[PDB]
């Protein structure tokens, strides 16, 4: 399975990161799959008018199969929508690209290219890759349409946070959109600031990598792949199939017709429409079931989207590994590709702690963070970032005697009131 | 209308196929012949082969 590990837990230990690290990654999703039709008429008869009318003797076989095919390639385009349509403006970044040193410049839209994909968008178009009756419809969305909203929706996240998801577009500082993203993971805002030029070059040196990891190697986007080839799978045997006999003495119609009286026709051709249309209702049932399973990732896409891009997360890995900071969308065939960027915490120290402190008879417990000691001194530490500082009663509150806390230990709280009163 | 057995019909796009939907087909004709056929000399053979 893994490698092993006994966690060295102990009721007075606990590890603390020095030091963190901004991670990307990449998520990759399917959206929809080749619309496709077929006239049953024009696929089990040729257009022999005599196989047409015993296909009459049958009813609404053939207007049914026709119908739910048209209901499917409807909700391919729906789905479509439903992932990149929710953002109700296009927007767009001014040219100067100062945030702050995180450079985005892979991702945005490359004007170079004359359909206007990004970078990135312009690998996956190439890292993926029929006509008897049968058909395939072309997307209601072109494929630079979709490359339009994965601008928007890139250019709005850069230039204005969560405010263009819940109301209009509000521009703010990158820097300072960053800060705020940072309080959201409960490390305090002064870190990103104090902290600023690595930030952006961890930030960046990870863009850098991802287009590595998709131009050296196909093997991620098999995800995708899956889908055209499963339906050129699906087309190729569905047309295979007009080459059985199914009980018949040929499976080319024009034989039974040139060679047969109407008695012995009548019973051979009814052979082949019985396999013909048993053959195209496994199709349909196959397409049915199949766009059931697009439609559940489609709404997955949808809430990614919605929640990962447009927002931040508060659910723990439904957007990557680590603290989720931030996401980017990227346009791709049949599909959809997330960038997450996440926080991971990076260094552990081990640390002495206790629950609370007594003071003079008064039990001090920490308004946010953690009691530590490094073995003389005793310090309040933010959870996920470590930031020693002494321990006062503007950082603290109180609550009874000692003797009430399980393993309770003594320092002096400090109050920063004293030396002004001494003044 | 027929195509969705209904009088009446709501905004949008409908699929059909009626109005022939390949242009025009039509057969006739074969390959030539020489004479009439020689059943005449086994079927009024004299003694027929083992
Ligand atoms: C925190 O970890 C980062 C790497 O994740 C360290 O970054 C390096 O910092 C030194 C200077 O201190 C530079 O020479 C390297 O080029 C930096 N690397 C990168 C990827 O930028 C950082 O030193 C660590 N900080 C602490 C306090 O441990
Ligand atoms: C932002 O990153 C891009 C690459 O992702 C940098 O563009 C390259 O810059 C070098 C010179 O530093 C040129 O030789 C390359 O031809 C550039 N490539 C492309 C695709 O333009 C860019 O310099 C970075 N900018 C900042 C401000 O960091
Ligand atoms: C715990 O942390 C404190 C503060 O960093 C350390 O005490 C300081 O030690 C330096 C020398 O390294 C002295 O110049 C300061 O005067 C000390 N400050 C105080 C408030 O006493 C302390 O040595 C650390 N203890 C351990 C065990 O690491
Ligand atoms: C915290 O300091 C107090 C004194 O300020 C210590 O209290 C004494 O504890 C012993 C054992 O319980 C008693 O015999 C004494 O009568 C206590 N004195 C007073 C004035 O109450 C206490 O032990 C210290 N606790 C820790 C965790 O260091
Ligand atoms: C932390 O302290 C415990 C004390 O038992 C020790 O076993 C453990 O190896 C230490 N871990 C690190 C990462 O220093
Ligand atoms: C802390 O745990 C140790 C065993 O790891 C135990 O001996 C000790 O009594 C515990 N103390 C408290 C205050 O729970
Ligand atoms: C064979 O001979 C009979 C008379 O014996 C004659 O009526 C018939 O037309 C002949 N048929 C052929 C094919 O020669």
């Amino acid at each position: 399975l893994g490698a092993e590990n006994s966690v060295a837990y102990s009721n007075n230990s606990i590890a603390i990161p020095t030091n963190f690290t901004i991670s990307v990654t990449t998520e990759i999703l399917p959206v929809s799959m080749t619309k496709t039709s077929v006239d049953c008429t024009m696929y089990i008869c040729g257009d022999s008018t005599e196989c047409s009318n015993l296909l009459l003797q049958y009813g609404s076989f053939c207007t049914q199969l026709n119908r739910a095919l048209t209901g499917i390639a409807v909700e391919q385009d729906k789905n479509t929508q439903e992932v990149f349509a929710q953002v109700k403006q296009i927007y767009k970044t001014p040219p100067i690209k100062d945030f702050g040193g995180f450079n985005f410049s892979q991702i945005l839209p490359d004007p170079s290219k004359p359909s206007k994909r990004s970078f990135i968008e312009d690998l996956l178009f190439n890292k993926v890759t029929k006509f008897n009756g049968l058909t395939v419809l072309p997307p209601l969305l072109t494929d630079e349409m979709i490359a339009q909203y994965t601008s928007a929706l890139l250019a709005g996240t850069i230039t204005s946070g969560w405010t263009f998801g819940a109301g209009a577009a509000l521009q703010i500082p990158f820097a300072m959109q960053m800060a705020y993203r940072f309080n959201g993971i409960g490390v305090t805002q002064n870190v990103l600031y104090e902290n600023q030029k690595l930030i952006a070059n961890q930030f960046n040196s990870a863009i850098g990598k991802i287009q590595d990891s998709l131009s050296s190697t196909a093997s991620a986007l098999g995800k995708l792949q899956n889908v055209v080839n499963q339906n050129a799978q699906a087309l190729n045997t569905l047309v295979k199939q007009l080459s059985s006999n199914f009980g018949a003495i040929s499976s080319v119609l024009n034989d039974i017709l040139s060679r047969l009286d109407k008695v012995e026709a009548e019973v051979q051709i009814d052979r082949l429409i019985t396999g013909r249309l048993q053959s195209l209702q496994t199709y349909v049932t196959q397409q049915l079931i199949r766009a059931a399973e697009i439609r559940a990732s489609a709404n997955l896409a949808a809430t990614k989207m919605s929640e990962c891009v447009l927002g931040q997360s508060k659910r723990v890995d439904f957007c990557g590994k680590g603290y989720h900071l931030m996401s980017f969308p990227q346009s791709a065939p049949h599909g959809v590709v997330f960038l997450h960027v996440t926080y991971v915490p990076a260094q552990e120290k081990n640390f002495t702690t206790a629950p609370a402190i007594c003071h003079d008879g008064k039990a001090h417990f920490p308004r946010e963070g953690v009691f530590v000691s490094n073995g003389t001194h005793w310090f309040v530490t933010q959870r996920n970032f470590y930031e020693p500082q002494i321990i006062t009663t503007d950082n603290t509150f109180v609550s009874g005697n000692c003797d009430v806390v399980i393993g309770i230990v003594n320092n002096t709280v400090y109050d920063p009131l004293q030396p002004e009163l001494d003044s | 209308k027929c195509t969705l057995k209904s009088f009446t019909v709501e905004k949008g796009i409908y699929q059909t196929s009626n109005f022939r939907v390949q242009p025009t087909e039509s057969i006739v004709r074969f390959p030539n012949i020489t004479n009439l056929c020689p059943f005449g000399e086994v079927f009024n053979a004299t003694r027929f082969a083992s």
